[PDB]
């Protein structure tokens, strides 16, 4: 019926202990495991007990599914990461001073999911609050991320896309404009300097809106690994929830001479949210994301 | 135990702390010599028994002998545990000297953090999102890597203080 | 031959109080042993150093009973071999 299984953080750390992993994605948010000289000094205690009781563990061995997923968590050829949120996307900030340094704490308002694929064989980790889900996930094309990814953000808020022309400009002086304009708080009045850069008034409202209050936010990036080197996906897709609808964000990958970057502005329209993955995954370092191993011999 | 359930900030800090090896060196020196000393004192009384052997020789020093034997048995024992003190000391403070050299030093943490809200700050157009997933596996690396370093130092001192022996008490003479 | 038990009580004493001041004159350096660091590894070394420094003087005590015991002993039967 159901193949899925949920444990807090401490549970996914003695999954780690049983199965030696060292550790797993950092959005995820686990405390690593070194090993000692001795497995039985994290003993049997009862958070291995309740995972007895849900079948993850028999005897002294876990499940043989759950052994495998976590394998494929444990050392993947490609990872692909969203990062959602009610409101204001923090980005694991959680702005306390009783906050322990290290904490493993996400912020409420936001949950992460990674998919990583190893081989061919693809699983599912969500992180919600203090909760882990691991389970298995069917992907193929870019198109089948990008519907789990929408899935995911219109469970948090159900948003149109915002109306608005698409556009490219320049990433670094898109950015500096930016930053300058975070000082008033994206207030559309101190949007002259993204008007001078032929963005319509209207991306210059939706996105000053989705900047200032969004109602929900989505952060979308990849990475993969080859022997023992790894290389994050040189663009990001964000999705932001504005009063005036919901916008994409996503750098075009540069040409083989390079010389510059391109930030794309557009409509959350499924079409360009398609092309929005479908960049992310093509701007990472090694080969094509589909088939690819980090395995080069 | 497991050290990994503390965040770098924790063991590096904890490692970077304190005094220093010095009171453990002294103390080094100190058993080295009631290490010697002792042996003096074993090969004296040794000497004597032997002398009081050497001046009667009669069946009551014989009985005197069998008497003392398991008090000199004892006496020399006493100096082989303490040659060895010394020397587990100094394994322990090698120890420690590599676990505070092997650490992450506590301005590499402090840099990563700094840089990952140096990234947060200019994030509001989501670009810089992997960069600081990135931070944060660096973050998680020194985490493991203080963990492993405590492990070992833990493992090197275990061992070392595994050979330091319970003294025992020493027998009547009778 | 009692002159014999009686220089090898002497010698024994003399033993005795070259073990005794030896423990003594080096306790304070065994027995101050710190933690290097703030580490709970650094602490249990320190605090096994302490203890074991100090189980050790007991040591030292109990044997230098023993030690005065067989002098003691040894000056007995001096007297009672040389009255006789």
């Amino acid at each position: 019926t159901r193949t899925d299984i949920t444990v807090n953080v401490d549970g996914f750390w003695m999954l780690q202990a049983l199965l030696d992993i060292r550790h797993v994605a950092p959005e995820l948010r686990c405390r690593p495991y070194v090993s000692t000289d001795s497995n039985d000094w994290l003993n049997e205690h009862p958070g291995m007990a309740v995972m007895r009781e849900q079948g993850i563990v028999v005897n002294d061995a876990v499940n043989e599914q759950v052994a495998a997923r976590m394998k494929v968590l444990a050392a993947p050829d490609l990872e692909v990461v969203a990062l959602l949120s009610r409101g204001k996307l923090l980005y694991g900030v959680i702005d306390d001073e009783n906050q322990p340094p290290g904490s493993r704490d996400i912020p409420d308002n936001e949950f992460r999911v990674v998919l990583a694929r190893r081989g061919q064989h693809w699983v599912s980790a969500v992180r919600v609050g203090n909760d882990i889900t691991v389970d298995d996930v069917t992907v193929s094309d870019s198109a089948s991320i990008a519907a789990l990814v929408m899935d995911g953000l219109e469970s948090i808020h159900h948003a149109d896309p915002a109306a608005i022309n698409a556009v490219n400009v320049p990433m670094e002086e898109m950015l500096e404009a930016t930053k300058s304009w975070q000082e008033s708080g994206f207030n559309v009045f101190s949007g002259g300097d993204l008007r001078r850069m032929g963005i319509s008034a209207a991306t210059v409202a939706a996105l000053g809106q989705a900047l200032s209050d969004p109602a929900a936010e989505v952060a979308v990036y990849a990475r993969q690994y080859r022997d023992d080197a790894k290389g994050p996906s040189a663009s990001v897709l964000s999705l932001k929830d504005g009063s005036g609808g919901r916008i994409a964000l996503y750098q075009q990958a540069r040409t083989a001479g390079s010389g510059e970057a391109w930030l794309a502005i557009c409509p959350a329209t499924p079409q360009l949210v398609q092309v929005g993955v479908k960049t992310v995954l093509d701007t990472l370092p090694y080969g094509e994301w589909k088939t690819h191993s980090r395995v080069s011999s | 135990m497991h050290f990994e359930a503390y965040p770098p900030e924790v063991n590096s800090a904890n490692i970077y702390a304190g005094p220093g090896p010095d009171s453990m060196l002294a103390a080094a020196r100190a058993w080295r010599s009631l290490d010697v000393e002792m042996t003096a004192v074993q090969r004296s009384f040794n000497r004597t028994l032997l002398s009081l052997m050497d001046a009667w020789a009669g069946p009551v020093v014989m009985q005197l002998m069998e008497a003392a034997k398991p008090f000199v048995r004892w006496l020399t024992d006493l100096c082989v545990q303490l040659s060895e003190v010394e020397r587990q000391i100094h394994e322990i403070v090698r120890a420690y000297e590599w676990a505070h050299h092997d650490m992450v030093p506590l301005a590499q943490i402090y840099n990563n953090r700094a840089e990952r809200q140096i990234l947060i700050d200019n994030n509001a157009l989501g670009q810089f999102t992997a960069q600081i997933a990135d931070l944060d596996q660096e973050y998680d690396d020194f985490w493991d890597e203080d963990g492993e370093v405590m492990r070992d130092y833990r493992l090197r001192v275990s061992d070392a203080l595994s050979k330091l022996t319970p003294w025992k008490a020493p027998p009547p003479i009778a | 031959n009692p002159e014999a038990l009686t220089v090898a009580a002497t010698e024994v004493r003399r033993i005795r109080d070259r073990a005794i001041q030896s423990d003594a004159q080096v306790a304070p350096m065994t027995t101050a042993v710190r933690p290097p660091a703030a580490d709970l590894v650094s602490e249990k070394a320190a605090t096994f150093l302490v203890e074991y420094a100090r189980k050790y003087r007991q040591t030292i005590a109990a044997a230098a009973v023993v030690l005065e015991e067989f002098a003691h002993a040894l000056t007995t039967g001096a007297d009672k071999y040389a009255t006789a």
